């Protein structure tokens, strides 16, 4: 079990951890989180009380070094650390652990909704899709557009998601136009699958790391990527059995989770109508299309 | 975006472009079956594409055989259309290109913009305004040869004929859309107004009759009395 622990807490912001958030007030005496479990991603994520404008937030896995939280009082923020000195940081973590200034990460023994929200996602790939090449854990705020948006402006602090666009050369081959664009199984199994994720797990795990900044930061570009990957697949004819089933499972913990006031503005009526009931998978959805139509029958 | 009401002078600019109507591409006759049950045979069909400034007009010929053993065919009709279209366009010089295609019915617009992703400077457009090209196919010469058709052909027309040495494009086109609503309204009203008058012949080279200036304002105003008439007989007023 790890530990991210804060040097202190200036401002009054509501902390997150992963599904989980709690408030600390203005010069609380607040030194982190421990318990934190080993083997998965994690975000770590802040909205100030004074100006809930720019949710942000650090993804990081306490396997790759030893991080913490320091706010900066220049630009305004609680920025992620890397601590080098090994010996410097157990002695921290002890001392405030030994004084109980430390939240536990609040994990039931039942609950998998992490793992389960996170199973394909692996730190070095976030770290293509958020280049700040330095750092060992990357950050992401609400405000960022990805490499498709800027298309349609700083490159540096752009989110470099894989672009889809169903009319496209890429999308559609010469002489196969219709049969591309209304069966796109050429692009995801030919085009997304082999050449350019090499497997479904990498596919699932921007799946699900667009579906995660979209939820937590309200990053609009990372819905539109989320949607966008979901309808690659519906819209196929040919996928293979093992991917419905984990897609079914992916899409059902995503819309277990995702707070019931955020739907109004991230799900999207179009895609969701489409893949639940006009698509090639309009039937191989049943654990997803079970829990929309019982949270969500107004969407649809 | 769309064309309509307001930006309606544009088809007669000098930036070439092309209306597209889809209408007539894919015809049926509905019948009966021996058991009763109902049935249909396709008849050849034409895609219709025009230039408004100068009249011309594309008249690709769908022949039925194109139709064999394929399934869902008014969707099919749609991209047969597009491939079509962008076919005609790649086969025309660089210069002579359009650089807009207008579609009269907005299902062709993915179509068209998948064929022609190869011209992504040729921009597609649909349009608000209710033009009257389905009834092309009432134009005798038009009709004889897209039925007479053995095989899918192209055939050249100038849709205005002579007209455009005496009058503009927008007023060439403005009699073209309104011979065409009347035709389509009541089509054997409209072809007696046309032809009553057997001094007047239809030239060889040419879609319509070779009115004079005055006789071309008599017909004119005759197809507007048929349009609203009709709109009366429809309605009752
Ligand atoms: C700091 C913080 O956590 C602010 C906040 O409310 N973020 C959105 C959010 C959080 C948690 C879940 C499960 C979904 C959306």
């Amino acid at each position: 079990m790890n530990t991210v622990p804060f040097t202190s807490a200036p401002i009054e912001v509501t902390i997150g951890i992963d599904q989980y958030s709690f408030n600390v007030k203005e010069n609380q005496p607040f030194h982190g989180i421990k318990d934190i479990p080993i083997g998965h991603v994690h975000v770590i994520h802040f909205q100030h009380a004074d100006n809930s404008s720019m949710r942000y937030g650090y993804w990081f896995d306490c396997r790759m070094g030893n991080f913490y939280i320091q706010y900066d009082p220049k630009d305004g923020l609680y920025k992620m650390m890397e601590e080098r000195d090994g010996a410097k940081f157990e002695n921290i973590v002890h001392n405030f652990k030994e004084r109980q200034m430390m939240v536990s990460y609040p994990k039931i023994d039942e609950d998998d909704t992490w793992y389960n929200l996170t199973e394909f996602v692996q730190m070095d790939k976030i770290r293509k899709i958020v280049r700040k090449d330095e750092n060992q854990f990357s950050y992401v705020d609400s405000s960022m557009t990805t490499v498709q948006e800027n298309e349609l402006s700083d490159p540096a602090h752009s989110l470099n998601y894989t672009v889809i666009n169903f009319k496209s050369r890429e999308a559609i081959r010469p002489g196969h136009e219709m049969e591309d664009f209304l069966d796109k199984s050429y692009y995801l199994n030919t085009v997304m699958l082999q050449g350019i994720f090499k497997n479904s797990s990498n596919y699932f795990g921007e799946l699900q790391f667009a579906f995660l900044n979209a939820m937590f930061f309200g990053n609009y570009g990372s819905s539109l990527q989320w949607h966008a990957m979901i309808e690659l697949i519906c819209s196929s004819a040919t996928v293979p059995k093992h991917m419905l089933d984990k897609l079914d499972e992916i899409l059902y913990y995503q819309i277990k989770t995702l707070p019931e006031q955020y739907s109004d503005i991230l799900l999207n009526e179009r895609v969701w109508n489409i893949c639940l009931y006009s698509s090639f998978q309009k039937n191989s959805l049943h654990n997803t299309e079970k829990i929309m139509e019982n949270k969500y029958p107004e969407l649809l | 975006g769309a064309m309509n009401s307001s930006n309606y002078a544009e088809l007669f600019n000098n930036d070439i472009k092309l209306f597209v109507d889809d209408t007539n591409v894919y015809r049926v006759t509905v019948h009966k079956t021996f058991e009763g049950n109902v049935a249909t045979k396709a008849i050849n069909g034409c895609i219709f594409t025009l230039n408004p400034k100068t009249g011309h007009l594309f008249l690709k010929i769908i022949h039925t055989s194109v139709w064999a053993g394929q399934k869902r065919l008014s969707q099919l009709a749609k991209w047969k259309t597009a491939e079509e279209v962008s076919a005609l366009v790649r086969s025309l010089p660089k210069e002579e290109q359009p650089k807009q295609i207008i579609v009269t019915r907005k299902a062709m617009l993915d179509p068209l913009e998948v064929h022609m992703l190869d011209f992504p400077n040729i921009a597609i457009r649909p349009t608000e305004l209710r033009l009257p090209f389905s009834a092309a196919m009432s134009i005798d010469k038009l009709s004889d040869v897209v039925m007479k058709a053995t095989e899918p052909q192209m055939v050249l027309f100038n849709i205005y004929d002579d007209w455009l040495d005496r009058i503009s494009s927008y007023t060439a086109f403005s009699r073209l859309t309104l011979l065409l609503r009347a035709l389509k309204t009541n089509e054997e009203s409209a072809k007696m107004i046309l032809l009553s008058d057997p001094t007047i012949t239809i030239k060889s080279y040419h879609l319509w009759p070779s009115f004079t200036d005055e006789q071309w304002i008599t017909i004119e105003s005759q197809m507007r009395d048929l349009i609203l008439t009709e709109y009366g007989r429809k309605y009752n007023v």
